[PDB]
RNA sequence: AGUUACUAAGGGCUUAUGGUGGAUGCCUUGGCACUAAUAGGCGAUGAAGGACGUGUUAACCUGCGAUAAGCUUC
RNA sequence: GCGAAACAGUACCGUGAGGGAAAGGUGAAAAGAACCCAGAGAUGGGAGUGAAAUAGAUUCUGAAACCAUAUGCCUACAACG
RNA sequence: AGGGGUGAAAUUCCAAUCGAAAUCCGUGAUAGCUGGUUCUCGUCGAAAUAGCUUUAAGGCUAGCGUGAGAUCACAAAUAAG
RNA sequence: UUCUCGCAGUCAGACAGUGGGGGAUAAGCUUCAUUGUCAAGAGGGGAAGAGCCCAGAUCAUUAAAUAAGGUCCCCAAAAUA
RNA sequence: UUGUGGUAGACGAGCGUUGUAUUGGAGUUGAAGUCAAAGCGUGAGCAUUGGUGGAUCCAAUACAAGUGAGAAUGCCGGCAUGAGUAACGCUUGGGAGUGAGAAUCUCCCAAACCGAUUGACUAAGGUUUCCUGGACCAGGGUCGUCCUUCCAGGGUUAGUC
RNA sequence: CGAUGACGUUGAUAGGUUACAGGUGUAAGCAUAGUGAUAUGUUGAGCUGAGUAAUACUAAUUGCUCGAGGACU
């Protein structure tokens, strides 16, 4: 179609799961939406998994999904997880977060649920 | 029993919010209020609101005790409307039609007032007849 | 396309008659008793078991 | 696009202005009939 | 074996009820045609008409004019 | 009825010739619904004044078409100005 | 600046528009041509022919059809010779 | 059915048959004269058949005789040689 | 007795509406008018009753109709239809706070752009729409506690520009 | 979209965990040498948007509704 606007796209999607995934480890509670949050699980979830091998290189790998916040920021991130959040999980093989479906949302009626986390 | 509350024509489409209206007949007070408000509705707030002043004025207002009151009719009176113009192709200028609702529920409490209307009827058509034959009398 | 014909009432309102409406479905929460809908949370902050969520 | 009217103000005035019509007698029976037509407007300097 | 129910989503048929809708029922310090007494101008002493202002009174209409919602004589 | 009963040559339009509409009515005097209640208030409802609130400011009355609701009648095998 | 202007011509352009712009007036110009003209009832009841017309979907005259006036059966057809 | 007076309306007819033409004796064609229809007349038949046949509608009738036409059913009416 | 089919057209008999002077009447013990009804007339019309409405109307005889409304791609107004239909007119996310109400409110921080201009001096034009506080009916293609929204108050200061 | 089908907590329906096929190819880092362009053991190294097995680690809840007395002969 002629010019109009490009909206959802791989990029902007795989931009927003980022965003999503540091919100959720910098805070632990993250209202969005659920279609999506089911990658942000799984993705969250992998890197968890990741980030639990404690080396240099998954320092490396964490280098590649951080973005910073009003005040928690990228090398807080890196030194509170490989301090007490991926060692945290190491008893849990899997399963690690939960999502629960909270109500739809006041503007759209989209289906908004709250992922969690606890161990 | 009627108890009810006018909404007194806010700015509604009828089409739509009359959906939920004809939803909410029949049924009860009670059941209907924990169901309602969980929809995401723009015609659902302001029924609860209306629901809520409703059952106020049936308890305090009338007296009404609550327990028995169903949605006895519910109704999406034909409100005014206001003309705009839009910015089309060719300088057009179409006329689109702002649509207003007369709101109002009826709640009621006794198991009367279905066939009593009718009663009523029958009464207003036995004065009439009255008053007919009784210049009838003596002609 | 383009119609030589209006739309009548009794036409519109059998079409509209899938139009129609459905309900909810509705669960019980116990800690804050109250019909909420069911698969989600209640607005008291209890999706299930613990309280998960806040007052409001 | 470029509309067909651009509004330079300064050749309105030099229009529309008292004076400048004040300078033909076409002008002034205009604005008579005008004022017989009891319109608020009569120049722009005079609305 | 026969067999009609309930169903009714909705429709239409009669009745009543409620919402625009202003329509007729009624009227207007409002316009219309006139009759009759009068007259047929004003103005460089700056007419009128406008701008501007003038409130115990925000805005507007109106009156007024630096004496400015009004002054002097009788 | 002059467009001109409302602040009409108003608004608006074409810079400009010029075109040029719309709407009045509470009550009897606001004597405007105090009281109480829901809600953020608007709004609405009982209460009261008011002969009358079919007199609540959308303000003498308020038609029908149109939109709904319900008494009963039938229709989801039916080629139908 | 419009029985005008502009125009390396295309009837280009001249207030989103040009075989000659818009605006008010003559003007209710004209219209053999379109379209329509609203209460009821009762009776009788044609033509689409002929002739003419710068005349052909237009107009005119006899004609018919009706209302009414007169003739009075000598009139007309009616059927037989 | 002739005259007197006014008002019209029609000349823009069609259809089938008869005597024709032109055509191409082809036409659901055309200029004609006659018959009949409609226009200005619906009715019954022809499955329907605007102009063919039978036929001429104050109205209601749930009466009969009839015309064209039909009488195994739809759909009204039959059999006998 | 002919009849009562008959357009064009000829012709006849009428009905109602208002006001004009009436003979008369009713009416807050309900008039005009409105809705309905299960009346009378071949019909123009008239009732009668019931409901609103609380203040004018009509019966009978002549006068005049801006008099009697079916079409004029008739005029205006209202109401629909299509119909939830095409679309919502160059673009994100999370967190904290306020509000009763959170994506359209603010605030923190990220990506994305222009960056020979998505920066700025300004001219011209709009000519106070500018700022603060209140509110968000109405305009915002949803949105609202918000606006370039409305209200109240206030605001642009030249000797060389 | 309605809808077909399975699983709905005592769950193998989907997802995360390790495991496998297969593929990108020799990774980062460590040490070697050429100062450096470079190749070497590591190094057939990882993991996957979606392939496959178990595992209940999580979700499908400690939810609600219609739905049976056989009418008539």
């Amino acid at each position: 179609s002629y010019i109009n606007k490009p909206g959802k796209t791989s990029a902007w999607r795989v931009m927003t799961v980022r965003q999503q995934v540091s919100a959720v480890l910098a805070y632990g509670k993250i209202e969005t939406t659920l279609k999506k949050a089911k990658n942000t699980q799984k993705r969250l979830d992998k890197l968890i998994t990741l980030a639990k091998v404690d080396n240099f290189n998954n320092r490396r790998q964490v280098k590649k999904w951080l973005l910073n916040t009003n005040l928690f920021d990228v090398d807080q991130l890196m030194d509170h997880l490989f301090s007490k959040v991926a060692p945290k999980y190491e008893k849990t093989p899997g399963g690690y977060s939960r999502v629960l479906k909270l109500g739809p949302r006041r503007g759209d009626a989209t289906e908004m649920a709250i992922l969690q986390l606890t161990d | 029993m009627i108890a009810f509350a006018k909404q007194f024509r806010v700015r509604i489409s009828p089409q739509k919010a009359r959906l939920v209206c004809q939803l909410i007949v029949g049924k009860k007070t009670a059941d209907a209020q924990n169901i309602l408000s969980n929809t995401p509705k723009k015609a659902a707030t302001l029924i609860a609101k209306l629901l809520n002043s409703a059952i106020a004025n049936a308890t305090n207002n009338h007296g009404m005790n609550g327990d028995a009151l169903y949605v006895f009719e519910c109704v999406a009176n034909q409100g005014p409307s206001m003309k705009r113009t839009i910015p089309r192709a060719k300088g057009s200028s179409n006329m689109i039609t702002k649509r207003s609702s007369n709101l109002v529920v009826k709640l009621s409490d006794n198991p009367n007032e279905r066939q009593e209307l009718i009663k009523q009827q029958k009464a207003l058509v036995k004065k009439r007849v009255e008053g007919q034959q009784k210049a009838k009398m003596a002609r | 396309a383009v119609q030589q014909r209006r739309s009548s009432k009794h036409r519109r309102d059998k079409r509209r008659s899938h139009d129609a409406l459905t309900a909810q479905a509705l669960s019980v929460c116990q800690k804050c008793g109250k019909k909420k809908l069911f698969h989600r949370v209640c607005s008291c902050g209890m999706y299930g078991d613990l309280r998960v969520k806040k007052a409001y | 696009m470029k509309r067909t009217y651009q509004p330079s103000k300064l050749k309105r005035a030099k229009t529309h202005g008292f004076l400048a019509r004040m300078a033909t007698a076409s002008g002034r029976k205009v604005l008579k009939l005008r004022r017989k037509k009891q319109r608020a407007q009569l120049t722009v300097s005079s609305e």
